[PDB]
């Protein structure tokens, strides 16, 4: 059998943990104007944008993931 | 009056040339005197120049400022900064140093002068006492 | 063109601190995801295919960022190590500004051509009355020596920045991202499709993400 509560609150789990983690806080150089420090922030401004990018996805594959098991309770039924 | 003359007259031909080799010795002490004043006020000009132009402008090199520059690399600039701070105040002293030497120098060749003056005088009163009697003589 | 590394140590720290933070968020994540795999809320064929999904991409791609932000620590380690190598300079408080030490070059030849022109007239009076009374001439080259000795190190240290200031780190965080990037793309061309779709279905199965996110993690425990 296929219970859909408990999956659909396993999904919901999985896309608030994804989506609970945060930014990669700049770094902040007052003082320092080295370029090899500096550069540091491009490095943590892609990584963010990686991470952004796989929340995006992982919200779209919670919907995904929870039509699938409603689809398996249709079918089953009939 | 033949032999008495001519004594007293070779005496003052004695104290004449003596007058005048004391004279020319110090003509020749005050040349050096000269030149002496001449080398104490230059020196004395490089000396102000030395102190103003070089021991006081090292502090415009020294970096002492914390807040811009720390760590090893000052370190080893701070140690080259006090050799050549340390250097450039070796350096003044003797100029200092030979100058005290011109200053006793000068001193010592003031007081040679009056004694060549002095020994001047005397042959000159020596001259005119033996040419006196070298002249009643005859 | 300024550094100081009380500042680089303590974005180090804060960089360590914010790091742990992620780890810990990024392991939450792995054990929701990993609770779907192991629960039966969800059985059958679309069930074989979301375990696959999720074992092979979705916890290696938490698993890589976590890779990431080791790779991104060790790189930081590292730029400190080459500036430390290419300037000499082992401070932990070190403070060297390019423009402070040119303000200091500025004012050697004012000093290097007092020195020489003043040697010169000394010299010439001491000549003068050398007759009179001999006296010797301090050597000039005991203040010239020393100073550009540390003209030197102004010099040298000045160059070593501005040297350090152009060096390239890898591209080991800039292709590890790609890979992340790639991936997650992938998987969005998939989402439209069915888990069993039989493009979608040999992707999910396919272990080499998983063989590659492995692999950085093994080199990374050594």
């Amino acid at each position: 059998g296929t219970d859909y509560s408990a999956w659909s609150e396993l999904t919901s789990s999985v896309n608030t943990s994804v989506s609970g983690i945060v930014d990669l806080a700049s770094l902040t150089f007052t003082t320092t104007t080295m370029t090899p420090f500096t550069s540091f922030n491009e490095d943590i401004s892609s990584f963010n944008t990686a991470v952004a990018k796989l929340q995006s996805f992982t919200s779209t594959d919670v919907t995904h993931m929870n039509q699938a098991a409603e689809n398996k309770v249709t079918d089953d039924s009939n | 009056s033949e032999t008495s003359a001519s004594y007293y007259q070779d005496l003052a031909n004695k104290e004449s040339a003596n007058y005048n080799n004391a004279i020319s010795q110090k003509a020749a002490i005050d040349a050096q005197i000269s030149r002496l004043e001449t080398a104490k006020t230059n020196l004395s000009t490089q000396i102000n120049n030395f102190q103003t132009d070089i021991v006081d402008k090292m502090s415009d090199i020294e970096g002492e400022d914390s807040s811009q520059f720390k760590g090893d690399r000052k370190t080893k600039y701070a140690e080259q900064y006090t050799s050549t701070k340390s250097a450039a105040t070796t350096n003044k002293t003797s100029h200092d140093t030979n100058l005290t030497s011109i200053t006793n120098k000068i001193t010592e060749l003031q007081t040679q002068s009056t004694s060549l003056q002095s020994a001047a005088d005397t042959a000159y009163s020596n001259m005119l006492s033996y040419q006196a009697s070298a002249n009643a003589a005859n | 063109m300024k550094i100081d590394m009380t500042e680089v140590n303590n974005q180090k720290t804060a960089l360590a601190n914010s790091i742990s933070n992620l780890n810990g968020q990024i392991d939450t994540a792995k054990n929701s995801l990993t609770n779907l795999t192991s629960s039966s809320s969800l059985t059958g064929d679309v069930k074989t295919a979301i375990d696959a999904k999720i074992n092979n991409y979705q916890v290696p791609l938490l698993t890589n960022f976590t890779n990431a932000l080791t790779t991104l620590s060790a790189q930081y380690d590292k730029t400190i190590e080459q500036f430390q190598s290419t300037v000499s300079e082992n401070a932990a408080d070190a403070v060297i500004d390019t423009d402070y030490l040119q303000g200091l070059l500025d004012n050697y030849s004012g000093i290097e051509t007092s020195i020489s022109t003043i040697n010169t007239e000394t010299s010439t009076i001491y000549s003068s009355i050398s007759d009179i009374i001999s006296l010797t001439n301090p050597d000039s080259s005991t203040i010239t020596t020393p100073l550009a000795a540390a003209k030197t190190i102004l010099t040298d240290t000045k160059t070593n920045m501005e040297s350090f200031n152009g060096w390239t780190r890898g591209t080991e965080l800039a292709d590890l991202l790609l890979s992340q990037t790639q991936t997650i793309e992938t998987l969005i061309g998939y989402a439209s499709s069915g888990y069993t779709a039989a493009d979608a279905k040999s992707f999910y199965n396919n272990n080499e993400f998983l063989q590659g996110v492995n692999k950085i993690a093994e080199a990374i425990a050594n």
